[PDB]
């Protein structure tokens, strides 16, 4: 087996392979998550350097880990599949031994642990992936949104964004999200999510993806149809 | 270049510079000799006294292998000990299977193949010692000298360390001026003298003399240390000859 | 030690790219162009060979188009040898699924496992990645006809029409231009050839430099036939479409 | 230029570590020669004991591999002994597994294959030796097979190895161009040894005492090496010209 | 533990499974569900050695639930039964084999047809109109051979099962404390909440 | 067939006082109908004011006492010369005995 | 700590080249010329026996090798690399075919196995590619006669006729002129001897030329009779004499 | 590159020294040890106003009698805390007793230097391990990724540490009450933190022999910040 | 220079720089002294605090009832080597019912250190040890050096400014060697020796560590209030 220490410390006290993994995330298509008062919404930019795509069969950018938790990501698509697979196995393993689905915090802490392990294991590079993990703890109606990054640190967010031009939309959400007043309705939360992407996303075309997670394993993804209705509405609210 | 940074790399001459660098650590060490006699061998070594805080008699450098084999070495002492520990495993394993204690030529090749093996890979360092060893087997006496390359031959006499050149020249004298043979007790005195003569080059500090011998008549074919009286006799013989 | 001679095939550039993946992709860009086009009633695979010599055995040959099972085929672009390692893996993986579930493997599941293998070689093991891009043409009873590509990175995506290998920028523009969703198989066959005709790096596009395969609905209804074209059939379809 | 340090190809398709291993071959400054009789194979090597403190009997580059196989080495002694011990182990194991004595050419091929591996695998260095294997094989008759660090081997009518190798080779080449046969047309091994020593003296242009030579002889069912006296006897006969 | 039954009717599969759990001399429980839902339209009943039964059932359940998440798709009953057979056929040459017999009742949504699979601990699978494991068959197969018809309604199937359970309660030496009955149809799995 | 167990007989007795404890045992070691020794002590001072006896098969008994005495030594090394409480000793011996659950020490242990 | 080389010694350069495969192909270019020709009723593979010394017995060094009774191999490049590849090719023909199906593998299947071994030296940790290109000629019941070339990369292509090594460019041109799809084996042997004369500098006779055919079955070469369906090997090495016989009508 | 376990000509391990630089970049952590208990305090340092500050867990329980504050690459501490908890629970199972704070620390420090060509690099995090045991009473330990651990009456680690440590050197005496130490940790944190100390960007904890290791709720800490600001207005 | 990349590389002069660098970590270490009569063997170790709020790094480790060592340099390496020695002492006790010879402890420590200096990916130990012990041939003092060089001495010192104490002991040789039957006088001589290696700051109660082993003395450590008697 290949033993080489690829993630090591530099004289300034930095791990360059971890910091370079974040550069791969920076390049990744933009992803955003917003906590409603009784929902969470995951928004995802999808680059339009290519059309002639088939979108029935192309990997969707939000993945179900269990029936009550979803995971979006920014960075290397191939790397994300390995984290998603491990998380889905751990979710079924938790149900099998504890007789309860994972809490969002637990599932986050697991994925974060996997990411960290690859920052001080021989013969491996860190994951070129940051993740937004969203959902509801079993028999709980309080919404959960967590972020993980290649280093393995994780934390809870009222709302957060990752990937290319994320600094732009984090500045938007910081300006447009009151913690004292979270988006009360589903539509309200979905609107604020699309708005933040439209700072960055170019057109309202098949460029935006929205997935909405409600309590008790109530997860549904919007079709272009229903997102266009927000894109159309916010555009006509710019008339000041 | 770059040819000398990795062990087991051939230079464009056809040399292994890391083995040649190992030899420098040997040359840097204290003087050690072997004298092959009539029915045995004698080993002697120069022990530099850093301080009168060294307990005399108590930092022994000559090592026995099995019961009939003496080993002495110059250079990196730990490397020598590690080689003797291997020699002991090799001699125990030989005895276990074949019942007879390991012949000296057979034993020499066991160290030979092991030392040579540390010139085959960049993941190990060559041995920082030249090892003078031998004893009495069923075919009489054998003296051997082994170098970091894995090269070894049988010797009439042999020397290594700082005083190797004076010793080498003093050994050559004996081979000429005693062609029919040197006795065990003779070789003990001669050994003591040659260590004192070769102390010329480590003149800086004064030293402690250590002799061992393996003679068919004098030690019954077993390796014993020359202690107490016969030691002081050879020390006195040597003091007389540096006058 | 041995660290001195290690290239580190699985590290990031300061820009967060995988050196070896990027250089492998560069390698594939010099390989004979392969095209996949998906119709409403089937899929076409077309591939150009690296400039053939007239003494090269024409008929009994398949360096670009390989069969995975009865319902899935791939077009290769890159090192043939690297591709055959991955193909035999995929063929086994398909047979494992069939033995386990007594059902033919869904096209995506096969594509995902092959992509997950490639991915591994980019994240651990300190080995070079596989210098291979695949176009997967297959049918299953969930999504019907499917076109995929995978590249040395372990990334895979779905396509209505796609090219890999040389002059893909040129080829992707020509396909994007003349492709429509209602398009039938025989139209897709004609498009595939027209595209290679325009993007080939020699003057004549003759039958002897082409491998061709179709996955058709055409059979005894409900079942799927998989056709790797004999050289005479490629000569016929080249005369039919009036390129020779 | 790290393609110079390990056994990987240079841009001109060369293995420099293999080429430099060949240079180590001549490091001992010894020349070896091998010829075939009707009944025997003779190997002669120069013996140089520069140091007077050395026991001259322990200085040898000829090895008794098996009952029937002899091996002379051109190269440093540690690599020579490494190679000798391996061939001894291989020839013994062959006998145990297959029920007959390992042939000269099969052991040559086996040792050559081992050499080949060191040229392909990076962590193993090639051995700086050329191995000349001699026997009277029970199927093939008198046999010379020689191995180099490249992992090349071939059979020889006769052969020479060392710094002055080219001079000894052309000398033997000329004898066979003339004599017009595969071998030394001689009854006794004693007269094939005499031939070998003679043509070594002519090619090198130097004279030998009994302690300047090392001799090995292969006959039916034993390979043996001559003592100082057996050689001295043989040198004395060469005087009658 | 003891008796497990299955019958495939017109457009549903009915699994009846004994409620008794006996530890030597004492009946420890009289309300045991010898069943796991593998997917929304696939149910597995099990009987065999203590521990092994539930361990195996829950292990299969987890594997099928993992497949469902990964592919966002429900495996056909045929595919699940083929997977389960292979796990048992695997285990029979293990150091310690799974000592479990199963019935897999599923509604194939893609083919709109109910399917019953009988698999023993050796990995011996058959598709059946009606099936049982252990001694249950010896009493009930005669009744089912007579009364069964491929085009029966669900209530007809429950009536034929009521007859089967009565014959067992008459002639079985062991008191199995009645059965829990579950129906698998196009709308999924529900429990007939008394018998 | 080789029987790895034997019976060396003997009897042991532990009584707890208010501020003292006694551990007593006979000094006879037997096999079958033979006396091996009339004085072979099987009650040992283990340090930290703990006395121990492992009565039954003397080989397993000596092995266990030896292992526990070593357990005391390493408790001192690893926990800064801390005194091993009788309850802590008791729990340690459980782990020593249960360590060989499927090839037991054929002894009845009293401390 | 023996083998630390668990990483590839062949990696992609920024240009997308695999350095060590290109360099291996360079080593093959330097190699002595070898060639192969497909006739309608057989295949011929041939090469020059360049002697190191005149004292060397060049019959002992065999460049043309039997792999199975119906498959032969010849090479250009590094002889030792060829020798171990022939050993592994012979063994893989048994371990992964004959010991399963009770018959010898077909030509393209055995070629596929040799190719695989060479691809692994291109990717596996701590090894260089093989410094040879092989020409593998063979017959199997369901494919008839065939000829394949295997390169250090592990890539293989079927040929009507080709050459590799020193004078391959020259020889490939010569073969294009003379090859037709109606050659009888004897005609292809004659063409092979003409093509090989061009590239051979020194002596050109039966003792400096190694030539084998995949032709008719040879009952005389089988070693036993009594089984009517074992008709014996299609591979045959031409004797020193048999080559000189054809150098008359040259 | 060069060996991961190689010495500088000074005679120090490069990778250990470089990890010590990573710890200097970490958020501040302070421990004060008194006869009435040991106090642990940390700067949370939320990287944005949107991240929920109470999800930042830089003070962590090991057993009921041992607590832990961290500073540096905090993700590296996951497995250190896991090992510590396992060690503490395991010792209890084998000896039916609480495990000494020094013995716990020594166990954690044994991980630290098990790296090289076992993990690929040293840990990029320092720990303040604080606890009580019957033998040696209230204890604070500093556990570095060098494998070395020191016992401290008070200690600061992280970006603020150089100034904070000189400030602790002044104000620590052997007769500090718990309440004084709580205030003294708040004071030195507020003094070295970039952003302004409130009950959301800083967090307190103590370990008492009586009530064990407790992390203070935001309401409890908020009233100690009031008490601090009131106190410093006087004189 | 280029030959200090790892322990497997010799310099052209024939030196192991990684070992010499390891040797360097010892001289940065706080001073420790060893000396012995015919009846007792004493270790005096000057302990180093991190700052004014920190504890004083413990420098003396017990190995058996009859043996123990003082450390200078990397304390984690002292822990590994002391722990290895404890096992060897323990093995000799359990298997052979035999207190391990101090001379044999030296050989085992030497052979362990050596293995780390000859093979790839390792590193020399960054610590020096002074081993005292009363065995079956009287009192013994050993100096361990992470090159693998172990030497039996009457007295010595290692660490920062250790040259001071080492010359005092070199002078006082004949005085201390005949302190037989007196424990306190042999310690006093050690506390006087260690004082030659001080500057600015000198011996307080909780910076000084003394260990003694001898004829009728189990290896025992004196700290805090129990060393006030010697300041």
């Amino acid at each position: 087996g290949y033993d080489r220490a690829l993630s090591i410390f530099s004289p300034d006290g930095h791990i360059f392979q971890v910091e370079y993994a974040l550069e791969a995330v920076k390049r990744g298509t933009c992803a955003v998550g917003v906590k409603g008062k009784n929902c969470v919404v995951l928004g995802c930019e999808r680059r339009s350097t290519l059309k002639l795509q088939d979108t029935r069969i192309t990997p969707s950018k939000v993945s179900k880990i269990d029936s009550h938790v979803v995971l979006s990501f920014s960075g290397l698509n191939a790397d994300s599949r390995i984290l998603i697979e491990k998380a889905r196995v751990e979710a079924q393993s938790h149900r099998l031994t504890l007789e309860d689905p994972v809490t969002v915090e637990y599932l986050t802490r697991y994925v974060a642990g996997v990411q960290q392990r690859y920052t001080q294991s021989g013969g491996v590079r860190p994951f070129g992936v940051s993740t937004l993990i969203a959902g509801f703890d079993p028999r709980d109606d309080e919404p959960k949104l967590y972020q993980t990054e290649p280093s393995g640190i994780y934390s809870s967010w009222s709302a957060q964004t990752i990937g290319r031009n994320s600094k732009t939309v984090r500045e938007f959400l910081e300006k447009n999200y009151d913690r004292k007043e979270p988006p009360a309705t589903v539509e309200e939360c979905v609107k604020l999510t699309v708005r933040s992407l439209l700072e960055v996303v170019q057109t309202g075309a098949k460029n935006i993806e929205i997935t909405v997670v409600k309590p008790d394993s109530d997860i549904v993804a919007l079709s272009s149809e229903e997102i266009n209705q927000y894109v159309t509405q916010i555009e006509q609210e710019k008339q000041e | 270049t770059g040819y000398d940074l990795s062990n087991s790399v051939f230079s464009p001459d056809g040399r292994n510079f890391q083995v040649e660098y190992a030899v420098k650590a040997v040359e840097n060490g204290t003087t050690s000799i072997g004298i092959k006699c009539n029915d045995g061998v004698v080993f002697a070594v120069e022990k530099l006294i850093t301080s009168k805080l060294l307990v005399p008699q108590k930092n022994v450098k000559i090592q026995v292998v099995d019961r009939h084999i003496g080993c002495v070495y110059s250079g990196l002492i730990p490397d020598g000990r590690h080689l003797v520990n291997r020699g002991r495993e090799e001699a125990a394993s030989f005895k276990k299977l074949y019942k007879t204690p390991i012949p000296i030529p057979a034993f020499a090749d066991r160290l030979g193949q092991y030392v040579q093996a540390h010139t085959l890979y960049n993941s190990v360092r060559p041995f920082g010692v030249s090892t003078i060893f031998g004893g009495v087997d069923k075919n009489g006496a054998h003296l051997y000298m082994l170098e970091p390359s894995g090269s070894y031959w049988g010797y009439k006499g042999a020397a290594t360390g700082k005083g190797r050149q004076s010793a080498k020249a003093e050994l050559e004298k004996l081979v000429d001026h005693h062609p029919e043979g040197l006795s065990a007790r003779e070789a003990v005195k001669q050994a003591a003298k040659i260590i004192y003569l070769a102390h010329e080059d480590n003149k800086e500090k004064d030293f402690e003399l250590e002799i061992s011998w393996c003679s068919l008549s004098e030690t019954n074919g077993l390796h014993k240390f020359v202690k107490g009286d016969l030691l002081q006799e050879a020390i006195d013989f040597a003091q007389k000859e540096i006058n | 030690g041995s660290r001195r001679y290690d290239s580190r095939t699985t590290i990031f550039s300061p820009e967060g790219r995988l050196y070896q993946v990027e250089y492998a992709l560069e390698s594939i860009s010099h390989a004979g162009t392969a095209i996949g086009i998906m119709a409403s009633d089937g899929i076409v695979l077309a591939a150009e060979r690296k400039v053939t010599s007239t003494l090269l055995e024409q008929d009994t040959s398949t360096e670009k188009l390989y069969k995975l099972n009865d319902k899935i085929a791939v077009a290769v672009a890159g090192l043939t040898a690297d591709a055959e390692i991955l193909i035999n893996t995929a063929r086994i993986h398909a047979q494992n699924y069939l033995k386990t579930y007594n059902e033919d493997i869904p096209v995506e599941i096969l594509v995902r496992r092959l992509s997950d293998i490639k991915q591994g070689y980019t994240q651990h093991g300190g080995l070079r990645p596989f210098g291979v891009s695949f176009i997967y043409a297959g049918y299953d009873d969930r999504y019907g006809y499917q076109l995929y590509t995978s590249n040395p990175s372990g990334n895979y995506t779905g396509w209505k029409a796609i090219s890999v290998g040389a002059n893909t920028s040129a080829a992707q523009t020509l396909l994007q231009m003349d492709y429509k969703d209602d398009m039938k198989v025989d139209d897709a066959i004609e498009l595939a050839l027209k595209t290679l005709s325009k993007t080939t790096d020699s003057s004549a596009l003759t039958y002897d430099r082409l491998e061709f395969a179709t996955i058709r609905k055409g059979a005894n209804d409900g079942e799927v036939y998989q056709k790797i074209f004999k050289p005479q059939e490629i000569k016929d379809i080249l005369v039919k479409t009036g390129i020779t | 230029g790290y393609d110079r340090h390990i056994t990987i190809f240079s841009p001109e398709g060369r293995l420099y570590q293999v080429e430099y291993a060949f240079k180590a071959t001549n490091q001992t400054n010894i020349n070896s020669l091998a010829v075939r009789g009707k009944d025997c194979t003779v190997v002669i090597s120069q013996k140089k004991v520069p140091d007077k403190l050395l026991d001259p009997t322990t200085v040898s580059y000829i090895f008794c591999i098996s009952r029937t196989i002899g091996m002379v080495v051109n190269g440093p002694i540690p690599d020579a002994r490494n190679a000798a011990l391996r061939a001894k182990a291989e020839a013994a194991e062959f006998r145990y597994k297959y029920g007959y004595d390992m042939p000269c050419d099969v052991l040559a091929k086996r040792m050559a294959n081992l050499s080949q591996i060191y040229t392909q695998r990076a962590y193993m260095r090639p051995l700086g030796v050329i191995l000349t294997f001699v026997s009277v094989d029970e199927e093939l008759g008198p046999s010379i097979y020689k191995t180099d660090p490249a992992g090349y081997y071939v059979g020889y009518k006769a052969t020479a190895t060392g710094p002055k190798q080219q001079e000894i080779t052309t000398n033997l080449e000329n004898h066979f161009k003339k004599s017009k046969i595969d071998h030394i047309n001689e009854e006794s091994w004693e007269k094939v040894v005499e031939f070998a020593i003679t043509h070594m003296i002519d090619a090198l242009g130097t004279e030998f005492s009994k302690n300047d030579l090392e001799v090995g002889v292969a006959t039916k069912d034993k390979f043996f090496t001559l003592s100082a006296e057996n050689i001295e006897e043989r040198l004395v006969a060469i005087a009658e010209q | 533990m003891d008796i497990i039954l299955g019958i495939r009717v017109q457009d549903s599969v009915i699994l009846a499974s004994s409620k008794a759990v006996t530890r030597g001399i004492s009946v420890l429980k009289d309300s045991d569900d010898k069943t796991r839902q593998l997917s929304p339209h696939t149910l597995m009943s099990f009987a065999g050695e203590a521990g092994d039964t539930v361990q195996f059932a829950e292990y299969i359940q987890a594997n099928i639930q993992l497949y469902s998440i990964r592919e966002d798709y429900e495996l056909s009953p045929q595919a699940v039964s083929s997977f389960v057979r292979q796990e048992l056929a695997k285990s029979i040459r293990s150091r310690r084999p799974y000592q479990v017999n199963v019935l897999i009742g599923g509604y194939d949504k893609k083919k709109n047809k109910p399917e019953l699979y009988q698999i023993d601990y050796l990995g011996t699978k058959v598709e059946l109109p009606y099936g049982a494991h252990g001694y249950s068959g010896f009493y009930t197969f005669s009744l089912l051979d007579h009364h069964y018809r491929p085009d029966m309604t669900t209530e007809e199937g429950l009536d034929l099962l009521k007859l089967c359970v009565q014959e067992l309660e008459k002639r079985m030496p062991m008191d199995f404390k009645g059965v829990i009955v579950k129906i698998v149809d196009k709308d999924g799995i529900r429990q007939v909440d008394d018998f | 067939q080789f029987n790895p167990y034997g019976d060396n007989g003997g009897t042991i007795l532990g009584i707890a006082g208010e501020d003292f404890a006694v551990l007593a045992g006979d000094t006879r070691n037997i096999t079958d109908y033979s006396i091996n020794s009339r004085y072979e002590p099987k009650v040992f001072d283990c340090g930290d004011n703990i006395v121990m006896s492992a009565n039954g098969f003397a080989a397993d008994g000596d092995a266990l006492v030896k292992r526990f005495k070593n357990s005391v030594k390493w408790y001192h090394f690893d926990h800064n010369d801390k005194k091993l409480s009788i309850n802590s000793a008791a729990r340690n011996i459980q782990h020593l005995l249960y360590g060989k659950r499927f090839f037991p020490y054929y002894v009845h242990t009293i401390i | 700590m023996t083998d630390r080389y668990s990483f590839s010694l062949t990696t992609f350069s920024p240009s997308g080249k695999l350095g060590q495969i290109d360099y291996a192909l360079t080593a093959v270019k330097q190699g002595v010329t070898s060639l192969g020709i497909k006739a309608t009723n057989g295949v011929v593979i041939a090469t020059e026996k360049k002697s190191s010394s005149p004292l060397a017995m060049s019959e002992t060094l065999s460049k043309v090798s039997l792999l199975t009774p119906d498959i032969g191999a010849v090479y250009s490049g590094m002889g030792p690399d060829y020798r171990v590849l022939v050993d592994k090719s012979r063994k893989v023909a048994h371990t992964s075919y004959k010991r399963i199906y009770g018959e010898y593998p077909p030509t393209k299947l055995l070629v596929s196995e040799v190719a695989k071994i060479m691809q692994e030296a291109t990717q596996s940790g701590g090894v260089r590619p093989f410094g040879v290109s092989l020409l593998i000629a063979g017959h199997d019941e369901f494919n008839g006669f065939s000829l394949y070339q295997v390169d250090p990369s592990g890539s293989y292509f079927p040929w009507k006729a080709t050459a590799i090594g020193k004078g391959s460019v020259a020889a490939k041109t010569f073969l294009e002129k003379r090859w037709n799809d109606e050659l009888e084996l004897e005609d292809a042997i004659h063409i092979a001897l003409l093509t090989l004369k061009e590239s051979v500098e020194g002596e050109f006779n039966g003792d400096t030329i190694e030539l084998a055919i995949i032709g008719d079955e040879n009952p005389d070469l089988l070693g036993y009779t009594g089984i009517p369906t074992d008709k014996g090997p299609r591979f045959r090495k031409l004797t020193s004499q048999e080559i000189n016989d054809r150098l008359e009508a040259l | 590159d060069r060996g991961v376990s190689t010495f500088s000509p000074e005679g120090r391990l490069f990778q250990v020294e470089y990890s010590l630089e990573a710890i200097k970049l970490g958020s501040t952590a302070i421990g004060i040890a008194t006869k009435e208990g040991v106090v642990l305090g940390v700067e949370k340092r939320a990287t944005s106003p949107l991240l929920e500050s109470d999800s930042i867990e830089k003070i962590v329980e090991i057993d009921r009698h041992i607590g832990c504050a961290m500073s540096g690459l905090t993700a590296d501490a996951r497995s250190m805390i896991e090992h510590a908890r396992t060690a503490a629970v395991t010792h209890n199972l084998y000896y039916d007793e609480d495990i000494n704070v020094e013995s716990l620390t020594q166990s954690v420090c044994d991980l630290a230097l098990r790296f090289g060509e076992l993990m690929s690099r040293p840990f990029g995090v320092a720990l303040l391990i604080a606890g009580h045991d019957a033998d040696d009473g209230y204890q604070l330990f500093h556990a570095e990724p060098s494998g070395t651990f020191y016992r401290y009456n008070a200690k600061a680690i992280g970006s603020g540490s150089e100034g904070a440590q000189a400030e602790l050197l002044n104000e620590w005496h052997s007769s500090l009450t718990l309440k004084e130490a709580e205030l003294l940790v708040l004071k030195i944190l507020k003094q070295v933190m970039e952003e302004k100390l409130d009950e959301n960007n800083a967090q307190l904890s103590c370990i008492t022999k009586q009530d064990g290791f407790k992390i203070y709720d935001n309401e409890k800490t908020a009233e100690l910040i009031k008490e601090l600001k009131e106190k410093e207005a006087a004189e | 220079n280029n030959y200090d990349g790892d322990t497997v590389t010799f310099s052209p002069t024939g030196r192991l720089f990684q070992v010499e660098y390891a040797l360097e970590a010892i001289k940065q270490g706080s001073v420790t002294v060893g000396l012995r009569s015919n009846t007792h063997a004493v270790l005096v170790a000057l302990k180093r605090n991190a700052d004014e709020l920190s504890s004083y790094q413990k420098k003396i480790i017990k190995c058996d009832e009859h043996m123990g060592l003082s450390l200078a340099g990397l304390a984690p390496d002292a822990r590994v080597l002391s722990n290895y020695l404890r096992q060897q002492c323990n093995y000799s006790s359990l298997v052979f019912n035999r207190k391990l010879a101090v001379e044999r402890a030296g050989h085992l420590l030497c052979d362990k250190a050596q293995k780390n200096t000859q093979s790839y990916g390792g590193r020399p130990y960054g610590v020096g040890l002074l081993i005292i012990g009363y065995d079956k041939s009287g009192a013994h003092l050993l100096e361990f050096q992470p090159s693998g060089n172990v030497t039996e001495l009457y007295g010595t010192a290692i660490g920062a400014r250790s040259q001071g104490a080492k010359t005092y002991l070199e002078r006082t040789l004949d005085t201390f060697i005949k302190i037989d039957g007196n424990p306190d006088e042999l310690i006093k001589a050690g506390v006087e020796a260690i004082s030659q290696s001080l500057r600015d700051e000198s011996l307080t109660v909780d910076n000084l560590s003394i260990a003694i082993v001898g004829k009728d003395t189990p290896f025992t450590i004196y700290d805090g209030e129990a060393v006030a008697k010697y300041i």
